[PDB]
């Protein structure tokens, strides 16, 4: 798995590869790893698929009940619910989740939750097995307040390298754009991102 | 760690008639749940009217058969082209097997032929060279499915004369080559139904005073 | 296991008329009955008998070898090898291999005029023991004779044969891994005499009817 | 076991082989692996056979009660959510691997579920020992906008790949077709490629062949009057 | 005893009417890291044999040198080295099979699965397999690793038995191989899009194709797949 | 909950008041009937619509319990609705999940009867 | 390890039980009685894990004695053997299973028949003419298989048992320090004075 | 150590023309030691016959458990349980011990009293149903029984012919298993008569 | 450890970090990992320090005896001697060696020898624990026939990122330039490469 | 496990050795003699691992008999004990060490003194008035520590040994099937007729 979330001028973009493996066998080559827990709060999932699906489902439930009573939750609140589940059940969970959301007040925010269930607010976050290979590239190429087009290019180039070197990553590059304008889904096929 | 052994599946059957012997094997070669080949011969003419099969780990089987064939070649060279009798072959194969007693050939070996009185002979070996002369021996995956059937239909075990209420055993009759081949074919047909490693094809080598001849029959490929 | 092993039904006893040797003929790999017709008595030579318990191959190979070494001794010394000497060739051989995983519990039986009727129990551990009676029932070796420990020194050859046959039947019934047939041998000074193959199925019903024993079993 | 699901124009088709195996032994040569969760929601199971039957019947029962309670025909996403939350709770100890396919008022659906409680969406899926053989055929011949007839053909071909090339699969092909606005049609033994040939001999014994010690009538009737 | 470090995935092959085809991708993987992409795993021996090797690459480079030395050795005091006493596929296989079984029998294997594809002197197709255990077998189609699970089923639909070989053209055979390499790229995590393909024909000899790419891939249907169950966006 | 005690008790006359009063509530209920034929059974009742604005189709007085068993009532509608829910569930939990078939009419009746007896004695 | 033999003759049941209590290479007792009277015509002998044997035997005794008082009736040996089996069968999938093997010898006053039940630690029950638990089992079975007659008298059954014990003393590596013998017949349960 | 092969024993069930047969050996052992030759493994609740192989304590416990459950069934249903319904009850009862199972191989045989249709079923130790038309096998010689049944069995055998087939299947399978034999019983089941036959066999 | 060798127009440059660790302790913070086996044949060492020092010493001996008899050895010959030692003793060695040399005939050549003792000729090679983080960066930024200044910048930027993310890498960036002009040693201190 | 006891009295050395050979729960012999005569006035008793005991004992006998013929002299018990210890001491760091424990009882004709040497499997040697190998050691030591007098006669030493064996028979879990007793004095080595 290769997943990232990047904040830019107009919001945040979530990027992920589409590959799920059992050992060397590709169980799913068109996996959707960008998962909606609220209208403009999405997460990137890495680790146990059962664990990250179970956690995301519980979070979606928590934010739906939150919205009923208190109105639209903050990205920070969504991250906090993710952290609570991950931290308290650290002994029985294998989950690395990036939480990305758009508020109008706060704009684009990214929170990463590693295995221990710690929370880190970052301008951008990379995670998954393929992320190891792009720490150099991402640290050299990331700028704050990039345009939508620059941020799509940054994620496309980044995950392109992650996929190239990681056997566990591959397939299509899925992206979700979170802005005031709404929610936009992007897909990029091998013939496009391999020649970069 | 490295495991020097594997299981290539397969089942072999040796039956000794009055004046003939048959050594039959399926032609399927497998590892785990995959088919390697649907036709990889397992029963070989070794010369001197001796047929051999070493079933189990195919590599060890090929090695043993190869060594025994070579043993026959050198027996001729060393003993003025004397024919190697089935009993002498059997003792020779024991020494081949027992030579690797502390790193064994992972195979169940059966040889078929005629003894020095022209009567049908089958010899059965354990992996380390323990051997016995037998009238009936199935080896390999489906051996437990075949041997009870042969006990019943060859030796007429647990069969008695109707109207004697178990006081008179069904009398043993000499089986013809044609009846033995029916029992071989039915054994493998039954084994193919119930054992996932058995199928594809059945190759039978028949041994008589006239020499070695070969019969092949298709088995279900699932 | 891959290697055929025999933990049960080998009996050898000394009496007035020489030695009686009685074995079952069953080979088991786990709970699978591999054969009902194996020979557990190895004919080393016309005067020396060996019982197969432990590794079937280990017993066959090294007791066939012992017959070869016995034959060489007779060519070189122009004299029959003593049971003491023949047993010690095999015992000294397995002791060299000790710790390598040889499995053997064997009774070497011979009748020479120097020694008289002699039984040596030879172990893969390197144990060599002279005794009047040895038995192996489900991986356990005993010096008492399966049924009544006393039996008789002054016992007819016919009666001694029956006791050995009846002793294997007792074990064959109770022990799962013992069965098939009984093989009988009578060892004299002039050599051993085969006393035939008796199916335990047919033997059991006949013995029960004639002795009146096995009342518990319905037939 | 070889199990496949194929989405088509107006529905989804599920297919499975008919061999059940205890280790290397074939226990049942004509086993039914295609299970009903609800009338128009079917699933195929691989792994522990008891667990796949038990988990289908339990969720099937709860789906039926839910349907009665809500006055609505059951949804595949309900069967899925209930299966995954049950399997997740038992942390893989319930060895149920299922392909869940069905039609409901929402439309046609095809999902896979693993023993640990992870789920997947797809237009074509394969499961069991024969999945790689089956997936080879699906990856070769699958296209968008398959007809019913093409989807049945592709599904049964993918199972055949499993029957021939996988020792864990064999015998026959079972198919179930779930089309939108139609009754699900269960096609038990849709293909029969592995019929045993006539034996060389009849093994019917002469009467009185078996030795008998005692005969008695067994009293299966209750205690009688008078 | 060791463990494979740098590894090559599936080698796939089949017989057709006039010869044999063999193929393998150009990847040397370092665990989950796809470290080396310019790795040739089809090694031709003369003009009548191609040896396709999967598994440990260090052991493959050793085997490559043995085969190179074999050709040199055969030419020594051999006026018919390029004629009647040229290396046959069967000779090259039997040599490798001897080495493989000896190395496993010293508990120090060459950690490989090898397919020897070629055409004999009499024009007979040769296709035989040997691996780190010294296990050998022949079939109208052969494949190693993932290829055995995914390529064989597809190739066996073209040649299911011996009698299908005369009915299979080089165009149909190559097509089936190329399709199988695309399926392996879809479903094998240790695979690569770049591969080599060798045809050994009894008429047109050895044709060795480098820098081939998996093309005509289906991904478009991915755009419609959303979430893992309930998600509609 | 402090009502751990019966709310239905025997009066000096040997009457269970709360059962009698329940039967009085049933008496005020709209008429429902059942007739058994040789080749079937019919159950019928009046859809007494509380308001013409109400969609009386959305109120089911005649309920499927199992594919082969149906139920109608007279008396308090809400009490009926929760009994249908419990009856449907008990048909599965106490029978179908054990025997793999739907209960016979008399035994599902027996289960419903038991639930109603318990509301007559429980705290 | 320990020796508990039972033989059911024509009109009684005889139980012979080793007197030795050994933990490792230590001999703790040489006069131990591995028997509890469950009811006046029912006797249970037990061998197995230390502590568990006496705790199980005494628990069964209390429960059967409780049933005796409540109903003013003696449970049949069959009923007692079924109760004892069920208690053992509970233990196997319990937190800490009882490792206790028992022989139940009883005289059934309704049927005027002696009965011997062999139950192992798993609650595996059989009704036999003779039974044994432990290493001694196989030897005694082969001897009893030959000598045993169902019409045997108590004195004949005693002689046969005495032969078993004599043969067991010779062939066994451990010293079991002799046996206590108890007869269960229509008149009740008595300890054989000399053996 | 393996609970399903401590005591040993086998059960086989076969369908014929308007009849079923179920047969078992009589051995109970402690591994190598034979203990009893009177341990019947076939029980009946009305007209429904249950064979159970495996750990002998569980065989006895499950018999007592199904007698209990079929007695209560009969009192409430006012009719004897049918083979199809009993099969589901065995399955349900085994699966409720999913993570602490009975170490048994149950076999159901019987004729539906209403339809007259012969019925057999087998189960793994956690209740998975094998509903074969032809034959069901269970126990330490199941491989041997599969072998015998697959060759000896033909459909629509008359009761007295089916007796010979199942008897020869059991006897010859048991003789190739150390932990099976010591006598054998065969039940020939017709719609309203059941014959029970004890077979003579080798006692080793 | 982070090591690389990069071929350019005029030859090849070897780059390495200067850090040796025992667990988390930095045993040596000024290690020299660029080791001379011949005048213009150098190697980069990763793995067991004992193993790579022993192998390099034996290779230097072999090439010195080679030079005495047959004159200056080819880079390929040096790589072959490394491979022979690594491959034949794979069971008892933990060594990852990059061999870089300058011939006049062949010019700049780079050979990498992973754990198995396989040989790979490459335009450039990266190895060591810190190399995982710069696979993306190096694959995006490497061009063939770069100038000396471009190649020094490429290696400095690359090892800068490798050091930043890898705890096992650090200290100074050592470089050795192999050209017709001769052998040049470059050192770059933290204050220089950290601000890149 | 086996019993080998030695007591050195005024004018002789007495060795008592268990007659039982047991492998697991099997009794292989009940008349076994765990002794070899090394020289006419030197006796060695041995207990330990099966096969190794007899192989070691017989190897020592051959070597001492070889020395006797070559020099036409009998080695002193001290010299024989030093040779035996050294052979055991070689074994411990060998490929497959001998697990053999020995007692050496000899009469020294030069000094006219009986001597008893205890050597364990490691080649640990001590000269003692009494010694024992195995489980029986600790019990007999406490008894011998009380009763033993250095001026004891052969008959007094025999009585004391007989007490030891009687007490060992009672307190030991295993049956060692009696002992063979051998006396080593100036006249040579003799087997005690009755014990
Ligand atoms: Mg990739
Ligand atoms: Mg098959
Ligand atoms: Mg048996």
């Amino acid at each position: 798995t290769s997943i990232m979330a990047v904040t830019f001028k107009d919001g945040v973009i979530l990027g992920a590869d589409s590959r799920t493996t059992t050992g060397a066998y590709i169980a799913n080559r068109v996996t959707d790893k960008l998962t909606r827990v609220h209208d403009k709060i999405w997460c990137c999932r890495s680790g146990s698929a059962a664990d990250t699906q179970a956690i995301a489902d519980i979070v979606q439930y928590h934010l739906e009940l939150y919205t009923s009573q208190y109105g639209t939750p903050s990205t920070e609140t969504a991250a906090s619910v993710f952290k609570e589940l991950c931290y308290e059940n650290k002994d029985n969970l294998t989950a690395g989740i990036i939480v990305a959301g758009y508020d109008d007040k706060n704009k684009g925010e990214v929170y990463t939750i590693p295995l221990g269930g710690s929370v880190h607010k970052l301008p951008y976050a990379i995670a998954g097995s393929g992320s190891t290979f792009i720490y150099g590239y991402c640290d050299k190429n990331f700028r704050e307040n990039m345009s939508k087009e620059e941020t799509v290019d940054f994620i496309k180039h980044s995950l392109s390298q992650a996929i190239k070197w990681d056997g566990s990553s591959g397939g299509v590059i899925r992206m979700v754009v979170l802005t005031a304008a709404g929610v936009e889904r992007l897909i990029f096929y091998p013939d496009e991102y391999e020649q970069l | 760690q490295f495991n020097p052994y594997g299981d290539n599946g397969g089942t072999i059957l040796g039956i000794a008639g009055e004046d003939f012997a048959v050594l039959a094997g399926d032609t399927r070669n497998i590892t785990d749940y995959s088919i390697n080949s649907r036709y990889e011969p397992k029963v070989f003419d070794c010369g001197d009217n001796i047929v051999m099969s070493a079933n189990g780990f195919a590599a060890d089987g090929d090695a043993l058969v190869k060594r025994f064939k070579n043993s026959v070649k050198w027996y001729h060279f060393d003993h003025n082209d004397k024919k190697l009798s089935i009993n002498s072959a059997a003792r020779n194969i024991q020494h081949l097997l027992y030579g690797k007693r502390f790193f064994p050939y992972y195979v169940h070996t059966i040889i078929a032929g005629l003894d020095e009185d022209g009567k049908g002979a089958v010899y059965s070996f354990d992996p380390v060279g323990s051997y016995e002369r037998e009238q009936c021996r199935a080896g390999g995956a489906a051996a437990s499915l075949i041997m009870p059937f042969l006990d019943n239909q060859v030796n007429f075990k647990n069969q008695y004369e109707p109207g004697t209420n178990g006081k008179v055993k069904k009398p043993l009759k000499y089986l013809s080559v044609e009846e033995v081949i029916k029992l071989v074919r039915d054994s493998f047909t039954s084994a193919t139904e119930r054992h996932i490693q058995v199928g594809d094809g059945l190759e039978i080598l028949i041994v008589t005073k006239d020499g070695v001849r070969k019969e092949f029959y298709e088995l279900k490929r699932d | 296991k891959i290697k055929i092993a025999h933990g049960t039904t080998t009996l050898a006893f000394r009496f007035q008329g020489g030695i009686i040797v009685a074995v079952d003929s069953r080979a088991t790999a786990g709970n699978w009955v591999a054969s009902q017709t194996v020979k557990k008595v190895i004919e080393i030579n016309p005067f020396l008998l060996g019982t197969m318990a432990g590794g079937a191959a280990d017993c066959q190979f090294w007791e066939t070898w012992l017959g070869s070494q016995c034959r060489l001794h007779e060519l070189r010394e122009k004299e029959r090898i003593s049971v003491a000497a023949a047993s010690k060739i095999l015992s000294n051989l397995v002791y060299q291999y000790k710790g390598a995983g040889l499995s053997m519990g064997t009774m070497i039986c011979g009748y020479t005029r120097k020694e008289g009727p002699t039984i040596y129990y030879v172990d893969s551990d390197g144990t060599r023991l002279k005794g009047d009676i040895f038995c192996v029932v489900s991986g356990q070796t005993f010096a008492y004779g399966v049924l009544d420990s006393n039996y008789k020194w002054d016992l007819s050859v016919e009666d001694a044969l029956y006791l050995g046959k009846r002793s294997i039947l007792a074990a064959a019934h109770r022990d799962a891994y013992s069965g098939g047939s009984v093989n009988l041998y009578h060892v004299t000074e002039d050599g051993w005499i085969y006393h035939g193959n008796h199916d335990v199925g047919e033997l059991f019903w006949k013995v029960k009817e004639e002795e009146g024993s096995f009342n518990n079993v319905i037939g | 076991t070889t199990i496949v699901g194929v989405k088509f124009n107006n529905g989804v088709v599920i297919a499975a082989d008919t061999r059940s195996t205890q280790g290397p032994i074939v226990a049942d040569k004509n086993c039914a692996k295609l299970h009903r969760i609800s009338p128009k929601i079917w699933c195929a199971g691989a792994g522990t056979a008891a667990d796949t039957e038990a988990v289908t019947q339990l969720i099937g029962s709860n789906i039926e009660l839910h349907s009665l309670y809500t006055s609505r025909e059951p949804r595949v996403v309900s069967a899925l959510q209930m299966l995954k939350q049950h399997l997740f709770k038992y942390q893989g100890h319930i060895g149920a691997y299922l392909i869940v396919a069905g039609v409901d008022p929402t439309g046609s659906h095809l999902f896979s579920i693993h023993a640990h409680g992870s789920t997947d969406v797809g237009y074509y899926l394969s499961l069991g020992s024969g999945s790689l053989a089956a997936m080879a055929v699906l990856e070769s011949h699958w296209k968008q906008d398959l007809t019913k007839e093409e989807a049945i053909k592709l599904a049964s071909d993918a199972i055949q790949a499993g029957i021939w090339n996988d020792l864990g699969s064999g015998s026959n092909v079972d198919v179930c077709v779930m089309e939108i606005g139609k009754d699900a049609e269960y096609l038990r033994n849709y293909l029969t490629p592995n019929v045993r040939e006539e034996k060389q001999k009849s093994y019917k014994f002469p009467r009185g062949t078996t030795a008998v010690l005692k005969e008695s009538i067994v009293n299966i009737c209750d205690i009688q009057e008078e | 005893t060791q463990q494979p470090i740098v590894t090559g995935t599936s080698v796939i092959s089949m017989k057709y009417d006039n010869g044999v085809i063999i193929a393998a991708d150009n990847l040397g993987s370092y665990g989950s890291l796809l470290r080396f992409n310019g790795v040739e795993r089809l090694i031709p021996v003369g003009d009548n044999t191609v040896v396709g090797i999967s598994g440990d690459i260090s052991d493959m480079q050793h085997i490559e040198r043995l085969l190179k030395d074999l050709v040199t050795e055969n030419a020594y005091d051999n006026p018919l080295a390029d004629a009647e006493e040229a290396l046959e596929p069967s000779y090259i296989f039997e040599y490798l099979a001897t080495v493989m079984y000896q190395r496993r029998s010293k508990m120090n294997p060459l950690w490989n699965a090898i397919i020897v594809a070629g055409v004999q002197s009499n024009g007979d197709q040769f296709l035989r397999y040997v691996n780190l255990l010294g296990v050998t077998y022949s079939s109208p189609t052969l494949a190693t690793g993932f290829g055995a699970h995914m390529a064989n089923p597809l190739l066996r639909k073209v040649v299911d038995r011996e009698s299908d070989i005369p009915k299979t053209t080089v165009q149909v055979a190559e097509e089936a191989i190329v399709n199988a390499m695309r399926v392996l790229y879809y479903r094998d995590a240790r695979s690569s899009r770049n591969f080599s393909l060798a045809i050994i024909d009894k008429n047109t000899g050895l044709t060795f194709k480098k820098n081939l790419q998996v093309e005509n891939m289906k991904w478009d249907f991915a755009k419609d797949i959303k979430g893992y169950g309930t998600q509609k966006i | 909950d402090r009502y751990s005690f019966s709310l239905t008790t025997f009066s000096p006359s040997g009457k269970l008041g709360q059962i009698d009063y329940a039967l009085t509530a049933v008496k005020q209920g709209v008429t429902s009937l059942g007739i058994k034929a040789t080749n079937g059974v019919v159950i019928a009742t009046e859809k007494k619509s509380s308001s013409p604005l109400a969609m009386s189709e959305t109120l089911s007085k005649v309920s499927l319990l199992t594919p082969d068993i149906g139920a109608v009532y007279s008396g308090m509608g809400p009490d009926y609705r929760v009994l249908v829910d419990k009856s449907r569930k008990v048909a599965h939990t106490s029978y179908k999940r054990i025997y793999g078939e739907y209960p016979p009419t008399k035994l599902l009746v027996s289960e419903v009867a038991k639930i109603m007896q318990e509301a007559t004695q429980s705290g | 390890m320990d020796i508990i033999l039972g033989i059911r003759v024509q009109d009684s049941v005889i139980l012979a039980s080793s007197k030795a209590v050994t933990r490792g290479i230590s001999v703790l007792k040489d006069s131990d009685d591995k028997t509890r009277q469950l009811s006046p015509h029912t006797l249970m002998s037990f061998a197995g894990e230390a502590g568990d044997t006496v705790q199980f035997a005494e628990y069964i005794q209390a429960n059967i004695q409780l049933y005796s008082i409540r109903e003013d009736y003696e449970l049949s040996p069959q009923a007692v053997s079924s109760f004892v089996r069920q208690e053992l069968a509970k233990s196997i999938r319990s937190r800490r299973p009882y490792q206790v093997n028992v022989l139940i010898g009883g005289y059934d006053k309704k049927k005027n028949k002696p009965e011997l039940y062999q139950i192992d630690y798993l609650g595996t029950k059989v009704e036999l003419p003779y039974g044994a638990h432990g290493y001694s089992g196989f030897y005694t079975f082969s001897l009893l298989d030959h000598h045993y007659r169902p019409d045997m008298t108590t004195e004949e059954g005693l002689d046969l048992l005495k032969l078993c014990v004599q043969e067991l003393e010779k062939r066994m590596p451990m010293d079991f320090k002799g046996v206590i013998v108890k007869i269960v017949d229509k008149d009740g349960i008595r300890q054989v004075d000399d053996f | 150590s393996d609970p399903s092969s401590i005591n040993g024993g086998i059960v086989v069930a076969m369908t014929g023309k308007d009849c079923v047969a179920i047969a078992c050996d009589l051995r109970l052992g402690s591994q190598s030691l034979g203990v009893s030759n009177k341990f019947e493994k076939i029980f009946h609740y009305g007209h429904v016959f249950l064979g159970i192989t495996g750990l002998a304590t569980d065989v006895t416990t499950l018999n007592e458990m199904f007698r209990y459950k079929t007695n209560l069934y009969k009192l409430k249903e006012e009719r004897a349980i049918e083979p199809e319904t009993f099969t589901q009850l065995v399955s349900s009862s085994l699966y409720e011990r999913r993570f602490g199972p009975y170490f048994v191989g149950p076999v159901v045989a019987g004729i539906n009293s209403k339809s007259g249709k012969p019925f057999i079923a087998g189960f793994d130790l956690i209740g998975c149903i094998d509903e074969a038309k032809d034959f069901i096998v269970s126990g330490t010689a199941s491989d041997q029984l599969f072998g015998m049944c697959e060759s000896l069995y033909e459909p629509n055998l008359e009761p007295e012919d089916l007796f010979e087939t199942i008897s020869q299947a059991l006897l010859n399978a048991a003789d190739r298993d150390a932990l099976s034999g010591w006598g054998a019983v065969v039940y020939i089941i017709k719609k309203d008569e059941v014959v029970k036959r004890y077979l003579k066999m080798r006692q080793d």
